[PDB]
């Protein structure tokens, strides 16, 4: 109607969907993902990317006692002007071999991880887009950069990015949408009158 | 904020001349006015007797129409005399010494009794004015001949102020006592009374005219006419208050004037009406208030630059038009009422005259964007524009201030043919709202032209051309018969600029449909008629609105101001603008299925592109290799928007065709710690890569090329995957061991080789590294910057036309190219494709290398180089200019976030192609301001080289390759086996490549490497022209340096074996080559 | 002006036609030529070979040479082509210059012989060729282009052969994995100096080159106080000011 139209009483709307729905495949069972609702055309909203977050239940299904979990997060400003507090969690494993059942980490090995942690995935970020990161972190691949520059300290099982938030974004760009999406343009019917 | 006052005094010392020129002329207006002293008088008379005074005389009389009747003029004449003094730029010392000469002013005031006080009655307050002028031309040429200066001066009317209705007496010093020197004209104006009125019947609404509408522009000729020196009184006091005033009024005029808006007039066609004394009395305004709260936004005791800052803040932050204005008095405040007037508007309460009035709604529109961006290009500490402030001039050229141009012919003919010609209404209350049909079909045509585009476009601008504010006395008027009128033009040039954005939008819609239509509805209805429509959208929702149709070549900008012509101003009118059409159809047309009906900012060939290389990206992700794969991501030209060839599929002699692609993996630590080896390992995985695509993936083809372009390692093997939609691309490997072994390779190379090595090592950083970035900021630049790919493609037509493409890369050419829209400034944004790229030669024509470098932010408008990093980059390009301070081999240093080192592209260029660039674009710019924009001047700017290029050796092919290129006047398959696609392509490029590799110290080639984009109707005509090099103009003895190809003929000198080398030439393309030619 | 046979410090011209082409209505190139020798290897009775021909392979050298035997009855041991860096792809060596594994002027070339009775034998006969072109340029006998610049060098559209590049790949990495190996092994044994001395080896350092390029690569505490001597000069330090 009139005095609130429909197509900006959506343009606010986040929804969290599945990435296992939205990529067909079931080792993404977990991770959700938040999709912002930005243009309306022709009875279809077409979504950017918004965040992503576990479910509970898998990092409650990572945590074991006796061993570690270094967390880190860092506040990220992309190629484009999206800022982002993006997360990181990490466990330490033990090696095969290792008779001791503690496999701590002492604390400095934790400074050093959380470093390295945070200056690589803060290098994967500045050095990609918003489309960029989310191609990035769907086949998991930062967590492989996290492991393989990581076992150089400790061996470091599970490395998960767990969570990413956006905190501002640039401006709308509806033809960075529409090339995010695809092209669109109508001329529609005429009354026959 | 330092140089800033050493700019101000550089350009007072250049501007003034305040000793030399000044004296002399006020020596001759000495004798001006001491000769109108002794003028006689004239008793009190009438008209029956001065026609006959006039009558036939060597002096004609001015006049508004109707030529006036002694029925309703039963007028009288005073002649008494009034006091003379000295108004304007002269009297407050602003002379500007502009080669195209500046006016000066005389006073001539009324005694407050000889004109009766009725001057609310039908312009003959302006005839008596008229008549004034009269006798005062007949009698000073009397008194000039018995002054005997019948020689050099000229007296002339003109209109004052390209009014009309307001003509002067002007003397020009034309061709001791000879003058031929300085700014020319001396104009010879009037006053009136100080009262000469009544005070409630001053504001412009009003009226006691004949058959109530307002005159504002009669009101306020009749309020100019009679103040041009109360401005002066108050004018004095707050030069008298304030020091920086003479300097705020020299500086701010030469903003004025270097940006084109001049107080000529604007109403009847003219960009312009505002300037130097209206900027000035609002300064002074703006010095004795600015606020509601009486907050005095200037202090009378600052400096001359930010008072200039405060004004141009003022008056860019406030609008004065649309809602409300800021009223000020003299004999003091300014305050803000919301009222608007649809005119832009500032008041007075003792003149009590709308001054800008002069100025119209849309000159006003279109200098506050200029205000806007002038606040905007001072208010920033990085970079250092002063240049771009106020020592450019930007109107110069007739299409880098407006993105669209359209000519008008109006064909009408003459007067009593008007009323079945003009398709508008013409009358009484139309003629005295606005005088002339001048300001009557100019603000019409600019209303029809803001209500038929709208949202479509930002700022509109009517010049009425070949109006002339001059007339001689062998007619009253100006007597113009001129490409079929009657009045003061002959055609009509209508002038955009635009909102990129909404240009395209085929569909222009109206207000949505009720049960009864709304005003807007049936304006809307009966302004488009045949063209309107009631359409329900996708959504569900009717509009009022009209759907247009895109062409390559029109844009539908054109086809809506033809079709709002010829229905709504003329019915034989014409609309002309064939540049935008040359400059569209230069644009090469995919042979797509219904790619005649696409647009321009249509990018949908490259999206197509993309979504198969996104099929090809998830099968490769899903394919398992040794190592996992951390990126594999796109870095062609195609995937930046920037390809000529737009990419059609199932083409494989486009240059562009195979897009390159890297992929890297995770970190493996077991990569081979040498060259070869690691090339080796990467084709290894590439092999693993290819054999499992070929096992699965059975419709995808795929082949292995062999990269050279990175010199002395000689493994790279590139993959290349021709997918099912139609598609190639290049696949590279990229490690994280690569640029390590490189530079090590740096540091233990002999030490004669290293900077050899080190541009190896460029080569590679631009290839793998530094082109990821590149294409990422390209992509996310060119969405906000909507004509940067439409005007790249033509940049890089010009550069393969003109064959510099094989030196300068095409990455430099992007940087060069996206210059005039990540810094516009002084200009707007290009919102058009020939706009965009005269910008871009204008630009590349400007900039001179050895003092200034190329650095730029690739930002959208509204990730930037910080203080620090503007420094960091201008001193090492100070770094590079005093190791090599002539530009011997670094000869543009282009340079921004993603590439602080500025040699990264252009390495490798030499001097002659790098001097042929700025001497063509430096050839273009003069011939486009010397012919003007004509087809016959773009096809000789599109015209191929014919200068000092000394060989032509020209080719042919067996079949030419346009159909099998994808530029259409049918390929849809892949062979059998992947070396027909050999046979298919054209081998000039790498021809030429390793020509001039072998040739590099004696002589440069070059060639075209896109072969039909320029190489006529069918792909053939591609030429190789050389250049011998700087040592070669003797004839050397043979020493073991020398690297030539020999033919000496006596014992000591040798010469060059031209015949044996083009033979050989020949040679090596003897099927490709058809001709030799040397110049 | 064509008697001119011999140059000033020891050169030679040896002039040859270009055969029929569409679009040039005497097409002659020149060959000079200096015999040298020296002790080494493949410098000794040399003849450097400048304005050689635009990819003068190896194969037209040789039937430059056998048309010589089958002519004038030389000697000729003519094989080989060396320093044939024809448009500039093998100036420096990245693969030695990376690593040390698998390892260890300008438009000239090298044509070497085998007997002094070679060198003599045909740098007087082409000397006579010389002259006798020098006083004619009737009948010389000449390039016969069987073309070899349109098979032997067209390959920059050709796509790569996959069984071949396979096959290089494998023993390229067989042997380089090979000689890596034996250069871990050599650096992780017990280096131990000749008179007594061990070197210091890192853990996974893997080569010794790399060792001795750290070394090339890689080429106090406080006190203002607390001494006799130290607070005396501090407090005359005062007394200064």
């Amino acid at each position: 109607t009139g005095l609130k139209s429909a197509s900006d009483a959506l343009k606010g709307r986040v929804v969290e969907v599945c990435l296992a729905d939205l990529q067909g495949s079931e080792d993404h069972s977990f991770r959700k993902i938040k999709l912002r609702v930005d243009e309306v055309q022709g009875k279809n909203l077409l979504t950017n990317f918004h965040g992503m977050d576990f479910t509970t239940d898998k990092l409650r299904s990572m945590v074991r006692k006796w061993q570690t979990l270094i967390e880190a997060n860092v506040t990220v400003k992309t190629s484009d002007d999206y800022v982002l507090r993006i997360f990181a969690i990490a466990f330490t494993r033990k090696q095969a071999n290792q008779v001791k059942r503690h496999s701590y980490a002492q604390s400095s090995h934790i400074r050093a991880i959380r470093k390295v942690i945070s200056e690589i995935l803060t290098k994967e970020v500045q050095g990609s887009t918003l489309a960029q990161l989310t191609s990035k972190l769907i086949p998991e691949v930062i967590n492989k950069e996290i492991e393989n520059a990581t076992k150089d300290i400790f061996p470091l099982q599970n490395i998960h990015v767990r969570k990413v938030k956006l905190l501002k974004q640039p401006k709308f760009d509806v033809g960075a949408l529409m090339a995010l999406h695809g092209e669109g343009s109508g001329e529609e019917k005429g009354k026959k009158v | 904020s330092n140089i800033f006052k050493l700019q101000i005094d550089e350009l007072l010392e250049q501007v003034k001349l305040k000793q030399k020129h000044v004296l002399k002329v006020e020596k001759f207006l000495h004798k001006l006015y001491d000769i109108l002293q002794e003028i006689p008088d004239w008793e009190e008379k009438s008209l029956a007797e001065v026609d006959s005074f006039f009558k036939n005389k060597i002096v004609s009389v001015p006049f508004v129409d109707p030529k006036p009747i002694p029925q309703n003029t039963n007028y009288k004449f005073n002649y008494k005399k009034p006091d003379i003094s000295l108004i304007g730029s002269f009297a407050l010392k602003a002379g500007i010494y502009q080669p195209n000469g500046s006016s000066i002013d005389t006073l001539l005031t009324m005694p407050k009794e000889l004109f009766e006080k009725k001057d609310f009655l039908n312009f003959r307050c302006l005839h008596k004015r008229s008549v004034y002028l009269a006798y005062l031309t007949h009698h000073l040429l009397i008194l000039l001949k018995k002054d005997k200066l019948d020689s050099f001066l000229q007296l002339e009317y003109s209109y004052f102020d390209n009014d009309p209705l307001l003509p002067i007496l002007r003397i020009s010093c034309s061709k001791d006592y000879n003058f031929y020197k300085t700014r020319f004209s001396i104009n010879l104006l009037i006053g009136f009374p100080y009262k000469v009125f009544e005070p409630k019947k001053l504001l412009p609404n009003r009226n006691c005219i004949r058959i109530l509408p307002a005159t504002p522009l009669y009101n306020f000729s009749v309020l100019s006419s009679s103040t041009h020196e109360n401005y002066l009184k108050y004018l004095y006091k707050t030069k008298k208050q304030t020091e920086s005033f003479v300097e705020a009024t020299v500086l701010g005029r030469l903003w004025l004037q270097q940006r084109g808006f001049s107080s000529n007039m604007s109403h009847s066609g003219s960009l312009g009406g505002f300037g130097t004394f209206e900027f000035t009395i609002l300064m002074a305004a703006l010095l004795n208030g600015g606020g509601i709260n009486s907050n005095k936004i200037l202090l009378h005791g600052f400096s001359s630059y930010q008072l200039f800052k405060g004004v141009i803040k003022y008056l860019a932050t406030m609008d004065l038009c649309h809602d409300g204005h800021l009223q000020f008095h003299s004999n003091p405040a300014s305050k803000y009422i919301d009222e608007g007037f649809q005119t832009p508007t500032l008041f007075d309460k003792s003149t009590k005259v709308n001054i800008l009035t002069k100025m119209t709604v849309s000159s006003y529109q279109i200098l506050k964007e200029y205000a806007g961006e002038t606040l905007r290009m001072l208010n920033n500490v990085v970079q250092d524009q002063f240049s771009n402030i106020f020592l450019t001039n930007i109107s110069r050229f007739d299409n880098l201030k407006y993105d669209l141009c359209y000519d008008v012919q109006l064909p009408l003919g003459k007067y009593n043919n008007l009323e079945t010609s003009l398709a508008a209404t013409f009358g009484s209350m139309e003629r005295v709202k606005f005088i002339t049909l001048e300001n009557f079909l100019a603000h019409k045509i600019t209303n029809v032209a803001r209500y038929a585009l709208g949202d479509r476009i930002k700022y509109i601008q009517i010049e009425m051309v070949g109006q002339k504010s001059d007339f001689p006395i062998t007619k009253r008027k100006v007597y113009s018969n001129t490409g079929g009128n009657h009045f003061n033009f002959d055609f009509v040039r209508v002038k955009l600029i635009v909102n990129p954005s909404e240009c395209d939008k085929l569909v222009t819609k109206g207000p949505a449909h009720s049960e009864t239509m709304s005003t807007e509805a049936a304006v809307f209805k009966n302004f488009w008629g045949i063209k309107s429509s009631l359409r329900r959208f996708k959504d569900g929702s009717i509009t009022h609105c009209c759907v247009w149709s895109t062409s390559s070549s029109e844009p539908i900008i054109s086809s809506i101001v033809n079709f709002a012509l010829q229905k709504h101003v003329s019915k034989k009118a014409q609309i002309s603008n064939e540049t935008i059409k040359k400059f569209h159809n230069f644009l090469p047309l995919p042979n797509l299925p219904s790619s005649a009906k696409t647009s321009v900012l249509n990018l949908s060939s490259f999206f197509n592109l993309k979504k198969s290389f996104d099929d090809l990206y998830k099968i490769i992700f899903q394919m398992k290799l040794p190592l996992s794969v951390k990126s594999i991501l796109p870095v062609g030209s195609a995937f930046r928007y920037t390809s000529l060839c737009q990419p059609v599929p199932f083409a494989y002699s486009d240059p562009d065709f195979f897009q390159d692609v890297i992929l890297e993996f995770e970190t493996s630590p077991k990569w081979p710690d040498e060259i070869t080896s690691l090339e080796k390992a990467k084709t290894a995985f590439l092999l693993k890569i290819q054999e499992e695509l070929s096992a699965n993936s059975s419709t995808y083809r795929s082949f292995f090329s062999r990269d050279e372009s990175i010199p002395y390692n000689l493994e790279i093997v590139t993959l290349n995957i021709l997918t099912p939609e139609g598609y190639g691309f290049k696949f590279r490997v990229l490690t994280e061991r690569d640029e390590i072994l490189y530079l090590r390779a740096i540091a233990n190379a002999r030490n004669e080789l290293k900077p050899e090595l080190e541009a190896t090592f460029l080569k590679f950083t631009a290839k793998y590294l530094a082109s990821v970035r590149h294409t990422r900021t390209l992509e996310n630049i060119s969405h906000s910057y909507q004509f940067y790919s439409p005007v790249v493609r033509l940049f890089k037509r010009w550069l393969d036309t003109h064959l510099l493409l094989g030196h300068i890369t095409d990455e430099l050419a992007e940087l060069i190219a996206i210059k005039p829209f990540v810094d516009p400034a002084p200009y707007f944004i290009p919102g058009s494709l020939e706009n965009g790229f005269l910008k871009v030669l204008k630009f590349i024509s400007q900039w001179n290398w050895k003092d200034d470098p190329l650095i730029l932010d690739l930002v959208k408008p509204e990730e930037r180089l910080t203080l620090a990093q503007y420094k960091g980059i201008q001193m090492n390009f100070t770094n590079l200019r005093n190791s090599d301070p002539n530009g011997t081999h670094l000869q543009f240093f282009v340079a921004s976030k993603n590439d602080p080192s500025g040699i990264l592209y252009s390495s490798g260029i030499p001097l002659p192609i790098a001097t042929r660039l700025t001497a063509l674009a430096k050839v273009a710019v003069n011939l486009l301001q010397t012919h003007g924009l004509n087809q016959q001047t773009i096809n000789l700017l599109f015209t191929p080289g014919l200068k000092d290029y000394d060989f032509v050796v020209d080719l042919r092919t067996p079949i030419g390759l346009k159909s099998s290129c994808g530029i259409l006047s049918a390929p849809s398959n892949f062979p059998e086996n992947l070396n027909d696609l050999s046979e298919k392509m054209d081998p000039t490029y790498q021809l030429v490549k390793y020509l001039n590799l072998k040739y590099k110290n004696s002589l440069i080639l070059s060639s075209r490497k896109y072969i039909g984009v320029n190489g006529g109707e069918k792909g053939d005509k591609n030429v190789i022209t050389g250049l011998i090099k700087p040592l070669f103009k003797g004839a050397h003895k043979f020493r073991v340096n020398l690297d030539c190809n020999v033919k000496p003929v006596d014992d000591e000198n040798v010469i060059l074996n031209k015949e044996a080398i083009f033979h050989e030439i020949a040679a090596f393309g003897n099927d490709m080559v058809i001709n030799f030619e040397t110049d | 002006i064509e008697d001119i046979s011999a140059m000033k410090n020891g050169f030679i011209v040896v002039p040859f036609k270009l055969p029929d082409h569409k679009a040039l209505p005497a097409s002659l190139h020149f060959m000079f030529a200096k015999r040298h020798q020296s002790s080494n290897s493949n410098e000794s009775d040399c003849l450097f070979l400048v304005n050689l021909p635009l990819l003068s392979n190896i194969e037209h050298m040789k039937k430059f040479v056998g048309q010589l035997c089958g002519k004038y009855d030389t000697v000729s041991h003519v094989e080989e082509l060396l320093y044939n860096d024809e448009f500039g792809l093998h100036e420096v060596d990245l693969s030695a210059l990376t690593s040390d594994l698998m390892s260890s002027p300008r438009n000239t070339a090298l044509l070497k012989f085998v007997d002094a009775a070679s060198i003599n034998n045909c740098w007087n006969a082409l000397k006579k060729y010389s002259n006798l072109h020098a006083k004619h340029p009737n009948e010389l006998f000449e390039w016969t282009y069987t073309t070899p610049s349109f098979t032997t060098f067209v390959n920059f559209y050709k796509p790569l052969d996959i069984d071949y590049l396979k096959e290089d790949i494998h023993t390229h990495m067989a042997i380089f994995e090979q000689r890596e190996a034996q250069a871990q092994e050599d650096v992780q044994s017990s280096i131990v100096d000749e008179d007594g001395f061990t070197l210091v080896v890192g853990k996974n350092t893997k080569s010794l080159n790399s060792i001795r390029k750290k070394i090339l690569n890689k080429n106090k505490k406080a006190k203002k106080d607390f001494y006799r001597f130290q607070v005396r000069e501090r407090k005359k330090q005062e007394i200064n000011q």
